[PDB]
């Protein structure tokens, strides 16, 4: 029994981690086979992080204007492209290190672990999910991008993130790992903003039935409500609209506790209109969006407390 | 906007 | 000018379509490389496709089971496996029409190009989206599944869709190109119906720009709105919620035309509560759903007649 | 249902 905010192992990953450094910037790479991937704005002068053009600032440099430290040995840059908003750095030693990996794209709800690193050293873990506004909620310093998110699946190593920078809110912006931006946002230091988040209400639901399968069902009630009549309360909330496809995720966890989806929305419906006041729900004084239903079957017991 |  | 629902042409899909006979049973299948994949109902008695085991009937069949007829010539079946819902035949000959190709799972909204088939020689073409429901709108007879989906990215083809069923309402089921269901679907004989559909937002959104694009205004307003009023009255008419993914996602064509998405968005507004009547937009009637964005741009020209 |  517990329910925590659970990170993947961090083993595997800890072991492709480098410093990149060029000129006189500072940040991490992921070493994987013969690449070390980075941000791009590892070449910006950060006067010119106003405006950078960057094919143009990239044919300026050669391969030995980078410089890859893992650990106390240098790897020597052969070969060099951008990719997207990365850099892929060819170097002349494979990562003997290097796991069974997918690079893949998370979709927004989606959560994954994060990495930390400084100088090219790991120095801690925590997990978070992809917020509707194409955001994180991260805990990062200076010199932490190239950091990196991941799931692993199996001995299969998914990286999904690669960290770029910080947002006048105080929340995270990045691309996944072929440079690609999670929203609308881009690697200049121009007046860029988060936009107006919403709460998963897939997770809410997964997370209301892992309180169940631990064995609290104080919060249930004796009401059913259709979708649609659960969504003009969704949108007054402004919790994402419930689907279908929503509904048959949630399948598996409504058939070990026995509660219907729509039975649990009607449920959530009341816990939004009357509030929880003086109650809490796994520890949680609030409604929890940051795990998925997939987190949820990963760490609850297959056998409900009933 | 702040680059980390 | 002219804005018509528009296939890809069909050729090099063309070149892949076989005939795959087990038993009694014969449909299509995709020859690509040394590989024809076909609906593993294929082996299926039509008497228990009431309740198929279909690891249990595979077994046992042999290599010699299934007939792979490539025009006149047959090809030796010299291994099979199930995947998912198809059927993974290994034939002696290589394809040398094999087009290079992707296999990709397409997105509620999205549209491609169908190309119906009987007895492994191709009948029609024809273009669909997939549904928010995730049934198509499709033309098909009996004997048509195997036919198959697709779009094409210079000479690239990604097949998305192969056929595999009908539904009480006409409209039909498949899978992607891993025998993987679009839908909630299942390739039994039993009672499955398609879930309520709503009409594709963005999709409306995107014809109202090729409608500007070609030369028609008639439709425009001096309003605007916000996203969220807008979703109230989408919802009411049983429009997809618009995001702001949707609304970056008609940046282009609101650059290319000079309407803001949102001006857009409240002209459609207006035409849902005031109708349209007598007036067309586009020659139609009615507000169509089934070109995307990309398709808008793909068929228009790249300069407004303003 | 009806398998084509």
């Amino acid at each position: 029994s517990g329910f925590r905010k659970m990170a993947f192992p961090s083993g595997k990953v800890e072991g492709c981690m480098v410093q990149v450094t060029c000129g006189t910037t500072t940040l991490n790479g992921l070493w994987l086979d013969d690449t070390v991937y980075c941000p791009r704005h590892v070449i910006c002068t950060a006067e010119d992080m106003l405006n950078p053009n960057y094919e143009d600032l990239l044919i300026r440099k050669s391969n030995h204007s980078f410089l890859v430290q893992a650990g106390n040995v240098q790897l020597r840059v052969i070969g060099h492209s951008m990719q997207n908003c990365l850099l892929r750095l060819k170097v002349d030693t494979s990562n003997p290190k290097t796991p069974k990996y997918k690079f893949v794209r998370i979709q927004p709800g989606q959560t994954f672990s994060v990495l930390a690193c400084y100088n090219g050293s790991p120095s801690g873990v925590y997990q978070c999910a992809m917020r509707p506004n194409h955001t994180i909620k991260g805990s990062f310093l200076n010199g932490s991008c190239g950091s990196v998110g991941f799931n692993i699946d199996y001995d299969c190593v998914s990286f999904c993130y690669m960290h770029h920078m910080e947002l006048p809110t105080g929340v995270h912006a990045g691309t996944d790992l072929e440079g690609k931006f999670y929203g609308p946002f881009v690697d200049r230091q121009t007046a860029q903003a988060a936009g107006t988040d919403t709460t998963i209400t897939l997770n809410v639901l997964a997370w209301l039935y892992a309180a169940v399968i631990n064995g609290d069902r104080w919060f249930l009630n004796r009401f059913t409500t259709t979708l649609n009549d659960f969504n003009l309360v969704a949108m007054k909330y402004n919790y994402e609209p419930l689907t279908q496809d929503h509904v048959d995720i949630l399948g598996p966890l409504s058939a070990q506790t026995g509660i219907a989806v729509l039975d649990m929305c009607a449920a959530l419906k009341e816990l939004l209109q009357n509030g929880m006041n003086g109650r809490t729900i796994l520890g949680s004084t609030i409604l929890e969006d940051e795990f998925t239903p997939f987190d949820v079957v990963r760490q609850c017991s297959g056998v409900t407390f009933q | 906007v702040t680059l980390x």
